[PDB]
C-alpha cells in the first residue's frame, strides 16, 4: 500500500546477545514490547525512504535459538535477508553464529546476510576480538558490523547495510 | 529436543479466575506479582471474537522456547474462565483440578479452595505413579510422560482422532515432516488445541521446534504472517481476518469441515510404502484402540528415520558424530533417497540428532519406544 518494496528479515542469535535491543532501535512500532516470552516469536516494522524509494521491512525473531547448534534451511524460506548476531563478550555466541553462517552458505546461499557483534561498548569484557570476527566475515564473503545497541553506535549503519543488500538483490534479480 | 521444562520448581506458576477487556478476579498465589503474565492470561483465556466448549489449553513460550501450559475451563456462556499455568503437561490432572476449584468458587468454599491450591503449590513434584490426593477419597497418579498416549485416556489424542479424518491426519503429518507453515482452524477451543497438541505429539521422538501456538488470540493475528515454520491454532471467528491476509504457502486445516488446503504435494511425495502401512493401521479398529494410533505414527517415524543409527561415525579418541553423506546415500527406494536428503534440512530432525549425539557422547545409557521399534 504505502511503500514501494516490502522485505522480510530474520534476526538470529543466542538469547541475551541484544536482539530485542537492536530491534528497538529498528522499530517504527507504536507498541515496543516483545512477544518472545509470550508466543516465542516477535516481529517489528520499519519504513525508510532510500533514494526516493519507500521501503518497508519486517524483522522476525524467535525464542531460544541458542539451543540450535545449526539452524536449518526450512527456517529461512520466504526471507530476503538475515541479521546474524553474536555478543562480543560471549565466545559461545560467536561459535554458534559461525555454524549458522556455514549452513546458510551451503543451503541458503541466496539469502542476504550480515554478521553483527553486539555489545561492543566495554573493552575489558570483550572476548571476541575484531580481527577474528573480521577474518571469519571475509572467509564467508559477508560484512561485519560491531555495534552497541546500548549506546546506539553503528546500529543505523548496520541496518542500512542489510536493507541496501536486500534492495540490490531484488533489483539484480529483476534484471534477469 | 523436547520443549517441556524438565525440572520445574513448582507444580504450577499461577492460578487465575478471569471474568468480563477481561480482568483477573482472583489469583493464587495471592502475592503473584508478574503483571505482564497476568495481563497476557486475560487475553489467552478468551482467544476469540465475542458473538466454544469448556476446556482448552493454550501455550506460552518462554525465552529458551520451553513451554508453559495454560489449562483452561470456560464458563457456561464464556462469561468467565478458570486457568492454571504450569510447566507440567498434565492435561487430565489440571482439567480435573479446575473443575474442583470452580465448584469451590461457586459454592463460595474459600477455605477448601485455598487449602487445595496451597497444598498443590507446596507439593514437591513426585515421581510417576505416586498417589496425589485431590480429596481423602480421590486421587490421581503422577503421569508417566514417557509412555505413548492412549485412547481414550489421553484427551488430546482422543479429541484429535475423533475430530480429524485419517486423510487429514496424514496431511498434517506430511506437512510437519516438511516443516510447513500450518494453520488449524476450529470452532471449538477444546478441539482446536487438542488437534495442535495431538498432531505434534505424533512426531515423537522428534518435536516441533519452531513457532508453536495451540491457540492464537486475535490481538496477535499478525503472527500468521511469520515466514519461519509454524504450527498455529485459531478459533473459527478469526478466519475471515486470516482469509484477509491472503497467506501464501500456508497449510490450512478447517477442522469443522475437515477441509485441508495445501499448495504442496507433501503427502504424495513421501515414501508410499511407509504411508500405506500407516494409513492401513489408522483405518483398523484393532490397531487404533488403546495406544494403537500413537503406535502407528511411531512405526512410521521409525521407518522414516531409523537408518540414522548407521550414520553414527564412532571413531575412538572421541567423539561420536553424525555423518550426513552416509545418511543420505543409503536407501531402499528413490522416494527414501529424497526423503533422507530433505530430512537433513529439518530442525525437528537436527534437534533429534544433536540430542542423541549429546546423549550418546555422554555415556548416560537410555531407552525409549522409538529405539525398541527400530530393533
Ligand atoms: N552492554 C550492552 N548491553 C546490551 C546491549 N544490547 C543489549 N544489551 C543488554 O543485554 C541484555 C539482553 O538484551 P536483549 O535485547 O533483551 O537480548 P535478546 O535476548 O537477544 O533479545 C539486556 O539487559 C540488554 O540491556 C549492548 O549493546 N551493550
Amino acid at each position: 500500500r504505502d511503500y514501494d518494496h516490502l522485505f522480510k528479515l530474520l534476526i538470529i542469535g543466542d538469547s541475551g546477545v541484544g536482539k530485542s535491543s537492536l530491534l528497538l532501535r529498528f522499530a517504527d512500532n507504536t507498541f515496543s514490547g516483545s512477544y518472545i516470552t509470550t508466543i516465542g516469536v516477535d516481529f517489528k516494522i520499519r519504513t525508510v525512504e532510500i533514494n526516493g524509494e519507500k521501503v518497508k521491512l519486517q524483522i522476525w525473531d524467535t525464542a531460544g535459538q541458542e539451543r540450535f547448534r545449526t539452524i536449518t534451511s526450512t527456517y529461512y524460506r520466504g526471507t530476503h535477508g538475515v541479521i546474524v548476531v553474536y555478543d562480543v563478550t560471549s565466545a559461545e555466541s560467536f561459535v554458534n553464529v559461525k555454524r549458522w553462517l556455514h549452513e546458510i552458505n551451503q543451503n541458503c546461499d541466496d539469502v542476504c546476510r550480515i554478521l553483527v557483534g553486539n555489545k561492543n561498548d566495554d573493552p575489558e569484557r570483550k572476548v571476541v576480538e575484531t580481527e577474528d570476527a573480521y577474518k571469519f566475515a571475509g572467509q564467508m564473503g559477508i560484512q561485519l558490523f560491531e555495534t552497541s545497541a546500548k549506546e546506539n553506535v553503528n546500529v543505523e549503519e548496520m541496518f542500512n547495510c542489510i536493507t541496501e543488500l536486500v534492495l540490490r538483490a531484488k533489483k539484480d534479480n529483476l534484471a534477469k | 529436543g523436547s520443549r517441556i521444562k524438565q525440572n520445574p520448581e513448582t507444580t504450577f506458576e499461577v492460578y487465575v479466575e478471569v471474568a468480563y477487556d477481561p480482568e483477573v478476579q482472583r489469583q493464587f498465589p495471592e502475592d503473584y506479582s508478574d503483571q505482564e503474565v497476568l495481563q497476557t492470561l486475560t487475553k489467552f483465556c478468551f482467544p476469540f471474537y465475542v458473538d466454544v466448549g469448556q476446556n482448552f489449553t493454550f501455550v506460552l513460550t518462554d525465552i529458551d522456547s520451553k513451554q508453559r501450559f495454560g489449562f483452561c475451563r470456560l464458563s457456561s456462556g464464556a462469561k468467565s474462565c478458570f486457568c492454571i499455568l504450569s510447566y507440567l503437561p498434565w492435561f487430565e490432572v489440571f482439567y480435573k483440578l479446575l473443575n474442583i476449584l470452580a465448584d469451590y468458587t461457586t459454592k463460595r468454599q474459600e477455605n477448601q479452595w485455598n487449602e487445595l491450591l496451597e497444598t498443590l503449590h507446596k507439593l514437591p513434584i513426585p515421581d510417576p505413579g505416586v498417589s496425589v490426593h485431590l480429596s481423602v477419597h480421590s486421587y490421581f497418579t503422577v503421569p508417566d510422560t514417557r509412555e505413548l498416549p492412549s485412547i481414550p485416556e489421553n484427551r488430546n489424542l482422543t479429541e484429535y482422532f475423533v475430530a480429524v479424518d485419517v486423510n487429514n491426519m496424514l496431511h498434517l503429518y506430511a506437512s510437519m515432516l516438511y516443516e510447513r507453515r500450518i494453520l488449524i482452524i476450529c470452532s471449538k477451543l477444546s478441539t482446536l488445541t487438542a488437534c495442535i497438541h495431538g498432531s505434534a505429539a505424533m512426531l515423537y521422538p522428534m518435536y516441533w521446534q519452531h513457532v508453536y501456538i495451540p491457540v492464537l488470540p486475535p490481538h496477535l493475528l499478525d503472527y500468521c504472517c511469520a515466514p519461519m515454520p509454524y504450527l498455529i491454532g485459531i478459533h473459527l471467528s478469526l478466519m475471515e481476518k486470516v482469509r484477509n491476509m491472503a497467506l501464501d504457502d500456508v497449510v490450512i486445516l478447517n477442522v469443522d469441515t475437515n477441509t485441508l488446503e495445501t499448495p504442496f504435494d507433501d503427502l504424495q511425495s513421501l515414501p508410499n510404502d511407509v504411508i500405506s502401512s500407516l494409513k492401513n493401521r489408522l483405518k483398523k479398529v484393532s490397531t487404533t484402540t488403546g495406544d494403537g494410533v500413537a503406535r502407528a505414527f511411531l512405526k512410521a517415524q521409525a521407518a522414516f528415520f531409523g537408518s540414522y543409527r548407521n550414520a553414527l561415525k564412532i571413531e575412538p579418541e572421541e567423539p561420536i558424530t553424525f555423518c550426513e553423506e552416509a545418511f543420505v546415500s543409503h536407501y531402499r527406494s528413490g522416494a527414501m533417497r529424497q526423503f533422507l536428503q530433505n530430512a537433513t534440512q529439518l530442525q525437528l530432525f537436527k534437534q533429534f540428532i544433536d540430542g542423541r549425539l549429546d546423549l550418546l557422547n555422554s555415556g548416560e545409557g537410555f531407552s525409549d519406544v522409538f529405539e525398541e521399534e527400530i530393533n
